[PDB]
C-alpha cells in the first residue's frame, strides 16, 4: 500500500518530464512541435529548435504545467467480493489511480536540441546558453514586439549537470578563462530524462 | 503438475520481432526455466485471467 | 520495486513485481595470546598485563 | 558434530528486513519548471485573445 | 510558538493537513482479525514495531469490536474519566493577569461544545498507544476558535525512518509527513517504558483475546456436532450404484428418524461422535477473561472482586488502592496531554503578549475522594475544644463544600 | 563536580552523549522470547552475567509484553509509586542560604515538565535492574534548564570488562564507552544483594513465565486436538490410487458428516483423541502466577490475598506490614536517586558557590499514612485533663493538617 | 588504486556491517582450564567475534577508478565525473531513477591529497577549473591496500 | 577448503567386517558422499581430538 501511495505521489514528476521528453514531438497551439525551428509566430519563419528545456518560469504561466484532476485514491481488491478470487487462487489486486496529463504552456518561451559544452568562455558557451538566452530576449509575437523573456531555469538530465554547474557558479568555464553566464540560471537534477 | 496457465485466451505481453502483441494464452506461473524473461513475458494480463491447470 | 504508472485506454494490465532475495552467511575470527602465569606478577612497571 | 548441517539451513538462516524499500523516487522536479492548473472536467481548455 | 519551540505560522490554520491528502478519506478497513492465527498475529506485531501501524490498529478496531468482556472492560475505564468534574487552575503564585489569562480559559473551555468527544477520542490511545485528533481553526473576528474536533484513524499514521517516537502521515512517501504544529492533540499514554508502536495496552491483550477466540470457536463446534451419533453403513459385494444411494441416504436419516429397515446382509454400526465435556474450553475462556480484567482494571476488584460490604471506610478500600491509583494516572495523563495541546494555542494566539512556557495555566481534573462527614465532624469538636487552631480552608477544599463569597 | 567527585565540564553538556551514535537509533528488538526453551533461557541469562545485556534486555522486554498477569502486577507497583505526593526539604539543622537553595529547587521540580513520566522511566529498573535517562541541557541565559528526559533501551548497555558493576554505552568497542556525568539519571534499585547484572526482578520472574506459557501452549493445542476422533481406514489389497482418495477423503469428512456408506470389505475405527482434563495445566498456571504474585507484591495481599473485612486499623492492617515496607522501600531508593543525579546538577549549575555534598537538599516522598482521626481525637481530651503537655507540631504533622500560617 | 564511490545519506549503506555478538572477553585465569594444573603455568586470552560484512548493493557502488586531476577535460572530467554521471544515470526496475546521490569518497592514504584536490579546491592542476569542489566530501582510511 | 580433521591419535569407530574397531579415516566435519556409512565410520571421537587445515 505505501510503496503504491509513493510511486503516485511521484507519478506527476514522471507525466511532466514524458511530456517534456515528448516536446520536440508534441505540438504547441500553433500546429508544429513545441520544440521546432519553423514556429509560424508571422507570415515569416521563427525556431526554438538531451532535451533540455531553458525556461523563464518567471511569466504568469510556466511551461509544462501541470493539471491535477484527480488525486492519488488507492484501489484495492482484498476481498472475496471479486471475481479475481473466484476464478483464481485468491488473487488480489491492490492499484492506484490517475486522471491527469500533461500540458504544452507555450512553445514561444522554450528551446531544445542543445550542443552542450563548456570548453571555451564562449565558442562553445554561447553554442547553447548563450544562443537560447539571447533568443528568448529577443522572441517577437503578434505586433513585431519583444516577449521580454527572462530565461532563468534550465533543466538537464544527469549526464550534463556538471557541464551546467560549470557554466553557471564557476567564474571560469574550462580553461581558466572566463564565464559569462555565472550566477545567470540555476540548473536543476532530474534524471526522468534521458 | 502445471502451477497455472492463466490463459483465458489472453497472453500478459508475447513480444517478438521488435513488436509487443497480446494473444496465444502463454501465461506461466513458475521458476522452471526463464524466470527473467518470465517476467517480461508475464507481468501484464490486461484482460481478465482464467487457471486451469493442465497438469503437465 | 512498481511498474510505472502507464498511460490508460481501454484495460489496466495487472502487473507484477520482482524479488532478489540475498544470501550471506557468517564468519568466526579470533586472535589469542599464550602467557605464563607466573610473569604476569612478577612485573614491578605494570606492563606484560595490560597486554 | 553433526551429520547433514546441509539440510539445516532453512531453520537457522534469520531475516534482516533493511534492504526492504531501501529506496526512493527522484525529488519532485515539476514544481520549479510547471504550474499547478487544477480542473474538475475531461478536457480543460485555455483561451486567450493575443 | 508551540511548547516544543517549533515556529508556528498562522497561515496553514486555515486549512486542516489531511485536506490535500484526499485518498486517505476513501480508505476502508481491511479487518485482519478474521482468519487470524498466532503466526499471523506475530508477524502483525513485529511489523508494527517496524513502522507497520496500520495493520496493528485494524486489528486492534476488531479486537474491540469482536470481543465482549475487552469492550465492556474498556468502556467502563473510560466512562470513569468522563465522569470526572475538571477544573483550569492559574500556575504557582501566579499574578494578577495570568489569573485573567486562566479565567478566560476557563470560560472558553466551559462554552467549547465537543469536549466530550474530544476526551473519549483521546482516551482511545489507553488502548492503541496513541490517538490523534485533527483541528478545525477559525477566526470569529479577532480571536481564533477551534471550530471542530476531528478523529482520525490509528490506521493513518506511520513511524518516521530515522525516529522511532515519532508519528508521521501517509503519504505515500517513505519517510511520511511531519505532524504540523497547532494542527493535532496527540494522546500517548504510557502504561509501559518503551517506543510508541510497544506502548500500547491491546499489544499485551491481543494473546487472551486469540485464546479465548479460539477456545469459543472450538466449543461452538463441538456443540454443533454434538446430538445424534455417526452411523456408519457397510453394503456386501453386488450393491448396485441406486442401492448405493439408498442406503447412503437411509443411513443420513436415521438419527432423526427413529427407525428404519435394512437387509440382513447389510449392516450400520453407530458410532461415538463427540463425548468430552465444555470443561476445558471453558476453563481456558475464564483463564483468558481473568487475565484481560486483571490488564485492564486491576486484580483486586475485576478478576478478583473485591466482593460486597459497606462501611464509611469501604469507599476508600474499594478505591484508594488499585482504583484511585488507575484514575489519577490516566487523569492526569490526559490533563497533561490538554493542556500542551490546547490549552497553550488558545493563550498564545487568543491573548497578547508571549507568556513564558514554565507560567502556562494547567488543567486539573477533580480527583477528590469523598471524605466521611459524620466521622469527621464529630472529630473537629474536640480538638478545637483542646486549642488546635485548624485552618478552615482545608475543612472546605477536603468536604467538597465551597468558601463563602 | 558530581556527587562522585568526578571533574565537570560545562562544554559537553550541549550534545547528548548518544548524537555521536546514530547506528543506536536505528536498531530493532531482535525479540529472543519467541521459540525460547529453557536451554536459551540459561544461556540467555549467563551470557548476560558475562556483559552481554543486550539480549537479557530484549527478552524481559518481551516477558513485560507477552504476560498479562506480570504486566498487570508491575505497573500496579510502579502507578503505587507515581501516586505518591513528593516535596524537598532542607538538609539536617539548615541555614537561611540552605533554606533558600531548598526553596528554589522545589520550585524549579515543580513547574519543571514531565516529571511524572521520569519517574515512571526510572521505575524501570526494579524489573530491568537498572533505567538509564538522557538528559538534555540548555541555557535560557544565565540558568541551566534540563530540556527533555530522554530513557533510553537497557540494550544499548553492556558491562565494563573491567568492572562487573559499571555500566558503559555500545559504541563498537570491547571496552564500550563511560558514562557522561550529569548527562544520565541512572535507578538501579537493589532488591537482591549482587553485581548489576544479577539485580534484575524479572531474572527472578523468568523461569515462572516460561512455566507459565509452556502450559498455557499445551492446553491451547489440547484444546485444538480435543473434539471429534481420530479416525483410521483400512482397506484391502487391489484397491487403486483413486478409491484411495476417495476412501481418504471420506475418512477426512466423516467427523464433520454424520453418516457415511462403506464396502464391507472396507474398516474404520475410531480412536481416542486425546483425553484427560485442564487440571494439570491450570494447575500449573495458578502455581506460577501465584509465585509471580509473591515475588512482586509479596505473599499477603496478592497471592495469599488479605480478603475483605475493614474498620479502623483495616488500612494498618492492609499496609503495614507487606505493602508499606514495599512502598517504603522503593520510594526510598528512587527518591535517593533522584537526589544524586537532578537535585545536584541543578544545585551546582544554577546557584553560586560550591555547597558541601554532605548538605545538599534531599527529595522526600510523603509517605504518611492516615491514621484514624475519631480514635485520637477521642485520646486527646482525656490526656490533656490529666495534665500531659503534647506538642501541637505532633498532632498537625501526624494528621497531615498543615500548621496556621 | 582501491576506490570507492557510495551514498551516506541513503536508507541503507554500502558494505554494511554486522556486529552479531560483542566483543566478549574469553580468558585462561585460574581453576577454569586444565593448561595450568595439568599443565604448565600458562593462561591464554582472547577475543571471540563472529562478525561478517555484507555486499549490499552493486548497482549503487562504483570502483575501478584511474583516479586523476589534471586538465579538467581528460584526467577527472572523463574518470572522476564520470563515474559521477554513471551513479547518477543508474535506473532501476522500470526506468526510473534510483536517487543516487554520491557524496562518500573512500581512498586508501596514497590518495589522499589527490582526493582532496579533487574536492577541496577550484583549480584542479592546472589552474584551469574543478567541477567536482565540495561535491564528494571525502574520508581517509589505510585498511584498505 | 575442508575443515574438519582428527589427529591426536585419537580413537573413533570404523566397522571392517561385523565390528567396530579403533582406526582413523574421513575424520572430516563436512559430509557430500558415504553420510549413512559415514555416521557409523564417524562416531566422534573417545580421546582427545585436535584438527588442522589439510586444505585438501
Amino acid at each position: 500500500m505505501q510503496e503504491m501511495g509513493r510511486a503516485a505521489g511521484a507519478h506527476p514528476d514522471e507525466l511532466v518530464f514524458a511530456l517534456l521528453k515528448a516536446g520536440n514531438a508534441n505540438l504547441c497551439y500553433d500546429g508544429q512541435n513545441f520544440f521546432d525551428t519553423d514556429h509560424p509566430v508571422y507570415p515569416n519563419v521563427d525556431g526554438t529548435g538531451f532535451a533540455p528545456a531553458a525556461d523563464p518560469g518567471a511569466a504568469w504561466y510556466l511551461l509544462d504545467t501541470s493539471r491535477s484532476l484527480k488525486p492519488l485514491i488507492y484501489q484495492e481488491r482484498m476481498k472475496p467480493s471479486f471475481t479475481s478470487m473466484t476464478k483464481e487462487d485468491d488473487e488480489q489486486v491492490f492499484m492506484a489511480d490517475e486522471y491527469r496529463y500533461g500540458v504544452r504552456s507555450r512553445c514561444n518561451v522554450g528551446f531544445g536540441f542543445w550542443q552542450l559544452a563548456a570548453m571555451s568562455t564562449e565558442e562553445l558557451n554561447q553554442v547553447n546558453f548563450e544562443k537560447v538566452y539571447d533568443a528568448m530576449r529577443n522572441q517577437k509575437a503578434d505586433g513585431g514586439r519583444p516577449l521580454d523573456i527572462r530565461p532563468n531555469l534550465l533543466v538537464v538530465p544527469t549526464t550534463l549537470r556538471s557541464k551546467a554547474k560549470e557554466v553557471v557558479g564557476v567564474q571560469r568555464l574550462a580553461n581558466g578563462a572566463d564565464n559569462p553566464n555565472f550566477e545567470l540560471v540555476q540548473v536543476l537534477d532530474t534524471a526522468w530524462l534521458n | 503438475e502445471v502451477e497455472g496457465v492463466f490463459v483465458r485466451a489472453t497472453v500478459e505481453r508475447r513480444c517478438r520481432a521488435g513488436f509487443c502483441f497480446d494473444k496465444e494464452g502463454q501465461g506461466f506461473a513458475d521458476g522452471v526455466l526463464s524466470d527473467e524473461q518470465l517476467e517480461a513475458l508475464e507481468s501484464d494480463p490486461l484482460l481478465k485471467v482464467e487457471r486451469c491447470t493442465f497438469s503437465g | 520495486q512498481f511498474p510505472k504508472l502507464r498511460e490508460w485506454i481501454g484495460q489496466r494490465v495487472i502487473k507484477d513485481m520482482a524479488a532478489q532475495g540475498y544470501q550471506i552467511t557468517n564468519k568466526l575470527f579470533e586472535s589469542t595470546v599464550g602467557v605464563k602465569r607466573t610473569d604476569i606478577e612478577d612485573d614491578n612497571l605494570g606492563v606484560y598485563g595490560p597486554l | 558434530a553433526i551429520i547433514t548441517p546441509a539440510l539445516i539451513s532453512a531453520l537457522k538462516t534469520s531475516f534482516q528486513k533493511h534492504f526492504q524499500d531501501a529506496l526512493a523516487t527522484a525529488p519532485s522536479t515539476y514544481l520549479q519548471v510547471a504550474t499547478v492548473i487544477p480542473s474538475t472536467t475531461a478536457s480543460n481548455t485555455y483561451g486567450w485573445l493575443g | 510558538v508551540d511548547v516544543y519551540g517549533n515556529p508556528i505560522r498562522t497561515q496553514q490554520l486555515r486549512e486542516p493537513q489531511t485536506s490535500r491528502l484526499a485518498g486517505l478519506a476513501k480508505e476502508f478497513a481491511q479487518h485482519p482479525a478474521k482468519g487470524l492465527t498466532p503466526a499471523k498475529l506475530a508477524r502483525i506485531l513485529v511489523e508494527a514495531e517496524q513502522g507497520n501501524l496500520q495493520a496493528q490498529a485494524e486489528l486492534f478496531m476488531d479486537m474491540e469490536e469482536r470481543d465482549a468482556h475487552l469492550f465492556a472492560e474498556m468502556s467502563k475505564r473510560k466512562r470513569a474519566i468522563l465522569g470526572l468534574d475538571w477544573a483550569v487552575e492559574p500556575p504557582r503564585n501566579a499574578s494578577a493577569a495570568e489569573k485573567a489569562d486562566a479565567d478566560y480559559l476557563h470560560e472558553l473551555l466551559l462554552d467549547l461544545e465537543g469536549l466530550e468527544d474530544l476526551l473519549l477520542d483521546a482516551l482511545d490511545g489507553i488502548g492503541h498507544g496513541y490517538s490523534c485528533i485533527e483541528l478545525e481553526w477559525a477566526l470569529q473576528g479577532r480571536e481564533w476558535m477551534p471550530l471542530a474536533f476531528h478523529h482520525r484513524p490509528q490506521s493513518w499514521f506511520q513511524l518516521n525512518p530515522e525516529d522511532q517516537n515519532e508519528l508521521r502521515l501517509r503519504d505515500n512517501s517513505p519517510a511520511g509527513e511531519a505532524l504540523q504544529p497547532f494542527g493535532w492533540i496527540i494522546h500517548r499514554p504510557r502504561a509501559r517504558s518503551g517506543y510508541v508502536a510497544r506502548s500500547g495496552l491491546f499489544r499485551v491483550l491481543a494473546w487472551p483475546y486469540l485464546f479465548r477466540h479460539y477456545a469459543t470457536s472450538d466449543l461452538a463446534e463441538m456443540l454443533e456436532i454434538y446430538g445424534l451419533p455417526i452411523r456408519l453403513g457397510k453394503y456386501p459385494p453386488g450393491t448396485a450404484d441406486e442401492e448405493k444411494a439408498t442406503l447412503l441416504r437411509a443411513v443420513t436419516g436415521l438419527g432423526h428418524a427413529a427407525a428404519g429397515i435394512i437387509p440382513e446382509t447389510m449392516a450400520i454400526d453407530f458410532q461415538q461422535a463427540a463425548q468430552g465435556s465444555s470443561d476445558p474450553f471453558l476453563a481456558m475462556m475464564r483463564q483468558s477473561e481473568d487475565a484481560i480484567s486483571k490488564a485492564v482494571l486491576g486484580g483486586t476488584l475485576t478478576s478478583t472482586t473485591s466482593q460486597s460490604g459497606g462501611g464509611a471506610f469501604a469507599l476508600g478500600q474499594v478505591h484508594n488502592e488499585v482504583r484511585h491509583d488507575l484514575l489519577a494516572s490516566d487523569a492526569r495523563q490526559l490533563a497533561a496531554t490538554l493542556s500542551r495541546d490546547l490549552l497553550w494555542p488558545l493563550l498564545v494566539l487568543n491573548r497578547p503578549g508571549s507568556p513564558d512556557v514554565r507560567r502556562a495555566p494547567r488543567l486539573v481534573f477533580d480527583l477528590r475522594e469523598q471524605a466521611d462527614i459524620t466521622s469527621m465532624a464529630q472529630s473537629i469538636p474536640a480538638l478545637v475544644n483542646v486549642g488546635l487552631e485548624i485552618p478552615s480552608a482545608w475543612v472546605y477544599d477536603k468536604l467538597g463544600i465551597p468558601q463563602p463569597a
